């Protein structure tokens, strides 16, 4: 008497009060960020997040600033799951492209492989 | 000893511990967690709906003696199925104690409002409603409090842009304020300001 | 697939209040246009309640619709009791904005935006 | 110091100016584009070479804690001078 | 063209439409909304002006910042003119005036004015040029404004042989000098029409819709050289307008018949004023000219805008001037004026 | 020159000083900055002193010190009682809010400066701006209000 | 500052400016910042 | 560090030729009309597309599928691949069927006409890793290389 | 502890005196009448009014005023172009890019701050690492435009020249506390 039936994908875009422009001709991006380089930290590799994609920013003419027309341009959402931002991103109505988490691949690490008696793996220099 | 070093009680955190121990076993049919914090802070989180009964109890019981709502308020968490995590602050003054009862939600299943337990809690589900989206049942006037008159979206909802969809404008040819879409001289510039080190080590999560 | 009702078990019932509510709205329209100087007519009005209903017709939910019926009850309350003002009516129109148009053409000749 | 362009306008220190047919000049037209007549590029080249006779020179930029943080200069070319990375002074050890 | 020039953005106050527009006559009745359409698709607008920067003032809020430049002319300085115009691409007139002061009459406010703009405008190398005469200003009229406008036409093509000459109807807007014109002659007995308001057909054009087929002029590239016509969707009796005018009012009709002659000596009565006239002998006559049938003229269809009809955005002028009795009155509760195909 | 361009100076010359010496603010604040504003009103500073005192109505406003946060929900009133002023008034901005945003700048319900609103005069910087800086705001309008020549301009049309 | 002058250095101003707002000598915002992208010129010999 | 090409020789605005032969700046519509004038007064053996190296496959595809309703089929790119035997008919004939994970798990790899440090760099760092931890056997026709 | 405000002790009773007392209060408005005399005692004191412009309200050295670029006493300037004040800045209102110099060193090409987004919070001063950012104690710089308010790296830089003279000394006089 309280449990009805529903067989939908959860539509609540009318609901989020979004522009149909912001709705419609978005497109989303769920993926684990990548380690950036210039570190060894992996503590930012651990979320998944859906980020937008990049419309236009220009120069302002006054001061020469980035101008842009977006709102969604800061838009960085944060999950603890790739399914949870698949359901996240089918609620609000964003059509998603979705990149599978790249994890490092193990990999045999022996410090005595530096002094090789045959191999090529013997180093020249410490 | 350490003047750097916050001073801990134990007799609080173990007060607040037999406390939510008795609260949980006086009600089983709502009570899901009962968490006593480093900072002794007591929380319950319940069920949606025994938020009636569980504030009813804490306000009216005579060894809880909740009387002062301190605060109503909403987390957008959008990553749980139900994103919206509802939060009651209480003030004790008989007994000088402070507790927090937690409950959830999502955006299409409301939850009993407690104007019949608190009054202020009328304004505070009205601004929940209105920065959240979480509608309450049996409320006299939900309504938005915050916002403007005729706003689209729920602003602290974490999905909506800080800077919003519309802005407002004096146009000289209608002689009024109008709304216009979003622009911005200068755009704000997202910082990441995340470092890639793991800072504590208490609360490192278990790999996927 | 089972969920919670708000108010209706099913979309018939919703669909009774949507009607309510659309009834409200156009009994509402010429007392909106007496009452606050607007510049438009009476079918104007009308036109654009039915130009946002029509707008919301795609949703077969319950309780979004059901939702969709308590946001249209404040704004007509909003409407009914004087808080939203000639500016605040005005707003749904857009007659300040230049409309982005659907052509391919028109789309390239702007500018990136698709 | 200070150039004017060919258009009449003067150019900063950082070396832009607007072209002739740029329409950002109307901006300019019945007021002033004011330039800081002081270019810190040739008040450094104003500036006498600190001759000493460490290996290795310390400078905070005067003022002690008034200054920048100090750093630690290694005067070992003698074909080009040690340059504080902060205050832009020149360091030169002693050959003689 | 430039790297400055391109346009940028979605259109909005922000955005850069990429025009450089100097805009003359920008303080008066439909500069203001010029200037106003202008910066709201965010363009460079450049205002000459000569009266008080708190007589301008209004016109500081109608774009964003840094992309509206003030600054002082003279109409007798040649190099103050083409210090407003060198760096523009589209270089819009609007100068005029309904009467005639000691400083400027008829002939140096729409020749030597728009002669000057144009020949400092062709030396200063822009690209677009509009300028903004009148309708029916073809030659010999009964009016010393309308045959200054139409040689001031000729020399303004003669200098700037690809200028965009811009023909409107008699302009009604919330700050006017037609239907405020005609809300008040309430203030008077009667209404003195010439000939009882029959045999003079006229028809109005919106402000707004002006300033959109000005502006999209400027972004017009087929539009040079042309001349266009920017007419209303109907044509009225100047007596059924004027009994419109005042159902709208909803204050009182009272018609009178007045010849002509003598109206034109009332006329020039009220004119003989140190400060601004309510009417002149001029303005009577401009009353009382009959607006020709567009045939060949390309107008706002061809420049891409609807005209809005004077029926939809007559009340946004003529509220103030009915009184507490009947200021909550809509549009249907006013007979519309009946059209007149000839 | 001759002689009435002289005498319509000198009268133009006592219409604004008598405009100047008289300008009164209408009772209207947002913020910190009124309390700044209210601040400046205190025995210290004394605008009373100055010429310039406070009055409730618009009607009877000569400038209007926007002095605070400008919200969505609060743009139409305050184009609305801009409006209701008579025809010589002024406006000064107080305070980062009023004058571009402030530190509201990039919010969703914060109009980004009160001159996309009203037409601004002077603007005030600071946060907030200190009675001595408003203070300084007023003496500046006042000295722009009798920069100009309404007669002059009016006699050489 | 007759008993205790202020150091003396030679990139401070001689002479002091009041505020010069609304005047000819005011200032005004501009980018500071070169051009960035550079265009490519095409050649001015035609190819037939 | 190649990025900052990206900032230099830039074409922006579209550019037609004069009467006299010059290059100018003009509009998308005068640019797409002429082009689209030419096309509709050629036929399809006399249109033909030749595409370069940093091309998308979206704008490959959309040219060939305007081409084709034009009926030209000179579908040609600047890099020479051999046409006959299978040619571009079976896709094991162009490819790195052994991928770069084969790289790895070879044991001995025989460049033929190529300079592999230079014209795929991460590749050639494959070569290497593998040479130096698995122990491959590489060798080479062609020039002596380093 | 706590105490009573309006609670009286007990009841004063009902006495012939006590009524007469309460009679003139009520009748000759003696509270009236006091507060007459201590609004006079106001009107023969001495205003705190001071005479503005001529005479400036009292301020201190760590007063946070109109923004300002130093430089070293060889006149070159502090910056260093590092961003930590733009990092910093809770208002974000401040701009730079910056590129390798003639001679290669690291100084901004665009040091803008927004100063109608400026908090005026002191966070750049207290965060730059060589006193190259300062708030110098000018507050007189309202303007009639919205535009000149937006500072550049020029205007900067000619107004940390221009308040030089007490800059130094407000910095030699209060930098020892930071
Ligand atoms: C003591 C109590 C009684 C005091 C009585 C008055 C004492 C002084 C009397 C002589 C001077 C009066 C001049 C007041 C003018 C105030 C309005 C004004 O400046 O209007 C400017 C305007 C200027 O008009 P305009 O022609 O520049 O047009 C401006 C209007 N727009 C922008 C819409 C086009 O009017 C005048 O200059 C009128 C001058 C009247 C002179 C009478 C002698
Ligand atoms: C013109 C000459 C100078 C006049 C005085 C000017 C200077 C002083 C001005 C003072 C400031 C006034 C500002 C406005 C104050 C308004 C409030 C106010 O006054 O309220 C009135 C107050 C009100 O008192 P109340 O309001 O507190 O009382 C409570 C009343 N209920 C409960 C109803 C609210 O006092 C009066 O009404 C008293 C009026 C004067 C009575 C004078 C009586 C004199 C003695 C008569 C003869 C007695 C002996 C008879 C013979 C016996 C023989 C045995
Ligand atoms: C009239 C008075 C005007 C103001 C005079 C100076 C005010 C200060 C005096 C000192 C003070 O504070 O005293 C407090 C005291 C009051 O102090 P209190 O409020 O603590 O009461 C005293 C204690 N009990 C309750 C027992 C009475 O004032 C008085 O004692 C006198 C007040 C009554 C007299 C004045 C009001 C009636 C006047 C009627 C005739 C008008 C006079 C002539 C006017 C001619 C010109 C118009
Ligand atoms: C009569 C025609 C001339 C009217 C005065 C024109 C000159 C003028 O306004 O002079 C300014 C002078 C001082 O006023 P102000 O500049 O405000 O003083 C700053 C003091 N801190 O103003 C004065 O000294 C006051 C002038 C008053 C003139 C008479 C006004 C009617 C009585
Ligand atoms: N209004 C109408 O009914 C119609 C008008 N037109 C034409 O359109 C144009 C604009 O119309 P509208 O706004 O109503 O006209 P206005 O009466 O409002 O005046 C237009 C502008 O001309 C300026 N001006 C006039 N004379 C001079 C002069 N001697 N020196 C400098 N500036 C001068 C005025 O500046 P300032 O404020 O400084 O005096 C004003 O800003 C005019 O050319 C008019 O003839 C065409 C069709 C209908
Ligand atoms: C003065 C002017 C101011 C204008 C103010 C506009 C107010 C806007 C109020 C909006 C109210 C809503 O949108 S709630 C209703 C939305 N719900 C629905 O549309 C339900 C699904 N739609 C349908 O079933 C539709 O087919 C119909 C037409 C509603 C029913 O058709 P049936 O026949 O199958
Ligand atoms: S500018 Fe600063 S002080 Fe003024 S209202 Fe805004 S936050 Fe408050
Ligand atoms: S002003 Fe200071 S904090 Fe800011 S970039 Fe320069 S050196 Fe760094
Ligand atoms: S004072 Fe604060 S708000 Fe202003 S520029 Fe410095 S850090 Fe930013
Ligand atoms: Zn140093």
């Amino acid at each position: 008497t309280q449990l009805i039936t529903v067989d939908e994908k959860l539509d609540i875009t009318t609901l989020t009060g979004v522009p149909e422009e912001h709705i419609k001709t978005r497109k989303v991006r769920i993926f684990v960020p990548a380690r950036n380089n210039m570190q060894s930290g992996v503590n930012n590799t651990k979320k998944w997040k859906m980020e937008f994609d990049t419309r236009e920013r220009w120069e302002n003419p006054l001061m020469g600033w980035a101008s842009t027309a977006d709102p969604l341009s800061n838009m960085v959402l944060t999950f603890s799951a790739k399914e949870d931002a698949i359901a996240f991103a089918e609620k609000n109505g964003w059509s998603y492209d979705v990149e599978e988490k790249k994890v490092p691949k193990p990999k045999s690490k022996s410090y005595g492989a530096n002094f090789s008696w045959n191999k090529r793996t013997r180093v020249s220099t410490k | 000893k350490r003047p750097t070093v916050r001073p801990r009680s134990d007799v609080t955190h173990k007060q607040l511990s037999a406390f939510g121990e008795y609260v949980a076993e006086i009600l089983p049919k709502y009570v899901q967690q009962v968490q006593v914090s480093c900072l002794d802070e007591l929380e319950i989180c319940i069920h949606p709906d025994g938020v009636i009964p569980t504030l009813t109890f804490l306000r009216d019981h005579t060894n809880a003696q909740f009387k002062s709502l301190a605060d109503l308020t909403a987390v957008d968490v959008p990553t749980r199925q139900n994103r919206f995590e509802i939060v009651y602050n209480l003030l004790s003054l008989r007994f000088n104690s402070r507790i927090r009862v937690k409950t959830y939600a999502d955006e299409l299943t409301p939850i009993d409002s407690i104007v019949s337990v608190h009054i202020a809690a009328n304004w505070y589900e009205r601004e929940v409603w209105d920065m959240f989206g979480v509608f309450f049942f049996n409320h006299p006037d939900l309504r938005r409090i915050l916002t403007d008159y005729g706003f689209e979206g729920h602003p602290f909802r974490k999905d909506f842009p800080l800077t919003g969809y519309v802005e407002l404008r004096y146009d000289d040819e209608v002689k009024r304020v109008v709304a216009e879409p979003v622009e911005l001289a200068q755009e704000f510039r997202k910082f990441d300001l995340n470092s890639p080190w793991e800072a504590f080590p208490a609360y490192r999560q278990p790999p996927e | 697939t089972s969920v919670k009702p708000i108010f209706s078990r099913d979309l018939n019932e919703a669909k009774r209040r949507v009607r309510e509510l659309y009834r409200a709205w156009y009994r509402e329209v010429p007392n909106t246009v007496h009452l606050m100087q607007l510049d438009i007519t009476v079918k104007q009005g009308r036109d654009k309640v039915r130009e946002m209903f029509m707008k919301n017709a795609h949703v077969t939910d319950p309780r979004v619709v059901d939702l969709l019926v308590i946001k249209g009850k404040m704004e007509l309350q909003e409407t009914i009791k004087v808080w939203k003002q000639r500016t605040h009516v005005m707003r749904f129109f857009h007659e300040t904005e230049t409309p982005r148009p659907k052509d391919f053409l028109s789309k390239f000749y702007m500018g990136h935006d698709p | 110091g200070v150039q004017v362009s060919p258009s009449g306008e003067k150019i900063t220190h950082t070396g832009q100016v607007y072209d002739e047919k740029d329409y950002r000049r109307v901006r300019f037209v019945d007021r002033q584009k004011e330039v800081n007549e002081n270019f810190a590029i040739d008040l450094i080249a104003q500036q006498p070479v600190n001759e000493v006779e460490h290996r290795i020179i310390a400078c905070d930029g005067g003022g002690g804690a008034l200054g920048h943080p100090k750093v630690y200069i290694n005067l070992d070319k003698e074909t080009k001078t040690g340059t504080c990375g902060y205050c832009g002074l020149q360091f030169k050890q002693h050959h003689h | 063209l430039h790297h400055a020039v391109i346009p940028h953005g979605k259109g909005g106050r922000s955005s850069v439409s990429g025009v450089v527009a100097t805009v003359f006559g920008a303080t008066g009745f439909l500069g203001r909304y010029v200037v106003n359409h202008l910066g709201r698709m965010g363009s460079q607008v450049i205002i000459p002006y000569r009266c008080d920067v708190y007589d301008i003032m209004h016109l500081r809020l109608m774009g964003d910042l840094g992309q509206l430049t003030f600054l002082e002319w003279d109409a007798r300085d040649k190099d103050s003119i083409r210090k407003a115009v060198q760096h523009s691409n589209v270089v819009i007139n609007l100068i005029g005036r309904e009467w005639e002061t000691r400083n400027f009459d008829f002939e140096d406010v729409f020749v030597n004015i728009p002669r000057a703009i144009a020949q400092a405008s062709k030396e200063a190398g822009v690209e677009r040029f509009i300028h903004v005469s009148h309708l029916n200003a073809s030659m010999k009229s009964s009016s010393k404004s309308l045959r200054s406008k139409a040689v001031g036409e000729k020399e303004v093509r003669s200098v700037f042989p690809e200028a965009i000459i811009i023909r409107p109807s008699d302009i009604f807007g919330r700050e006017d000098r037609f239907l405020n014109h005609f809300a008040n002659y309430r203030w008077f007995l009667a209404v003195p029409l010439v000939s009882l308001g029959f045999k003079t057909v006229k028809q109005p054009v919106y402000v707004a819709d002006v300033s959109k087929g000005i502006v999209n002029a400027t972004k017009d590239p087929d539009a040079v050289g042309k001349t266009f016509a920017f007419t209303g969707p109907n044509r009225y009796l100047l007596f059924h307008l004027v009994k419109y005018i005042f159902g709208m009012t909803h204050r009182t009709f009272i018609p009178y018949p007045l010849p002509l002659f003598v109206y034109s000596w009332i006329g020039k009565l009220f004119g003989l004023s140190p400060f601004e006239p309510w009417t002149t002998k001029d303005k009577v006559e401009r009353i009382h000219i009959s607006d020709v049938m567009p045939t060949d003229l390309p107008g706002l269809e061809d420049l891409g805008v609807q005209p809005t009809p004077l029926e939809l955005k007559s009340i946004e002028v003529l509220r103030r001037h009915r009184t507490y009795r009947w200021l909550s009155s809509e549009i249907e509760e006013t007979k519309p004026a009946k059209t007149v195909n000839y | 020159r001759s002689r009435a361009e002289y005498v319509v100076t000198k009268l133009d010359d006592l219409i604004n000083w008598a405009r100047r010496s008289s300008l009164w603010p209408m009772t209207f604040g947002l913020a910190c900055c009124a309390v700044e504003m209210m601040h400046m009103a205190a025995p210290r500073y004394d605008m009373d002193r100055f010429g310039v005192v406070f009055r409730a109505s618009p009607r009877q406003a000569d400038v209007m010190i926007v002095a605070g946060t400008l919200t969505n929900k609060m743009a139409p009133a305050l184009r609305k009682v801009y409006d209701q002023m008579p025809e010589p008034r002024y406006v000064v901005s107080m305070g980062s809010c009023a004058n571009g945003g402030g530190y509201y700048h990039y919010s969703y319900s914060v109009v980004r400066g009160c001159d996309r609103i009203v037409p601004v005069d002077i603007y005030v910087p600071g946060c907030p701006p200190t009675a001595e800086a408003l203070l300084y705001g007023i003496l500046q309008l006042q000295r722009k209000i009798k920069r100009e020549q309404k007669l002059k301009i009016w006699y050489r049309r | 500052p007759t008993t205790n002058p202020p150091t003396a250095r030679k990139f401070i101003w001689t002479n002091h400016k009041f505020n010069v707002s609304a005047t000819p000598e005011q200032y005004v915002p501009y980018s500071t910042t070169r051009k960035k992208i550079h265009e490519w010129v095409p050649p001015s010999t035609p190819y037939k | 560090f190649a990025y900052d090409g990206l900032k230099r020789q830039r074409l922006t605005e579209p550019m037609v030729r004069n009467e006299k032969g010059l290059l100018t700046y003009t509009s998308w519509e005068d640019a797409l009309s002429r082009v689209a004038g030419m096309l509709q007064n050629f036929e399809g053996n006399a249109v033909a597309a030749i595409a370069g190296g940093l091309v998308d496959a979206e704008a490959l595809v959309a040219l060939k599928d305007l081409l084709n309703k034009v009926d030209s089929d000179n579908l040609c790119t600047e890099e020479i691949f051999p046409t006959e035997g299978a040619g571009t008919d079976l896709r094991s004939n162009y490819l790195l069927n052994t991928t770069i994970a084969g790289v790895e798990e070879a044991d001995v790899v025989l460049l033929v006409g190529t300079n592999p440090r230079f014209e795929a760099p991460l590749f050639n760092a494959r070569i290497r890793k593998s040479w130096l931890h698995n122990d491959l056997k590489v060798a080479l026709i062609g020039s002596p290389v380093d | 502890t706590y105490k009573y405000v309006n609670k009286k002790e007990q009841e004063s009773e009902v006495d012939m005196k006590s009524a007469t007392d309460n009679a003139a209060r009520i009748l000759m408005w003696t509270e009236l009448i006091r507060g007459l005399g201590m609004t006079l005692s106001y009107l023969f004191r001495e205003p705190a009014t001071i005479n503005y412009p001529f005479e400036k309200g009292p301020l201190s050295p760590r007063f946070r005023g109109e923004h300002a670029l130093r430089r070293y006493p060889s006149g070159e300037e502090r910056c260093i172009a590092c961003k930590l004040c733009e990092a910093i800045c809770p208002a974000q209102a401040i701009t730079i890019e910056a590129e390798p110099r003639a001679d290669g060193s690291r100084r901004t090409t665009r040091y803008d701050i927004d100063m109608t987004k400026c908090i005026y919070c002191g966070f750049c001063q207290e965060a730059c690492p060589v006193d190259a950012i300062v708030e110098g104690p000018n507050f007189e710089f309202s303007t009639e435009t919205h535009e000149e308010l937006l500072y550049n790296k020029e205007k900067l830089l000619n107004n940390g020249d221009k308040w030089e003279a007490e800059i130094a000394a407000n910095i030699q006089a209060d930098y020892l506390y930071r």
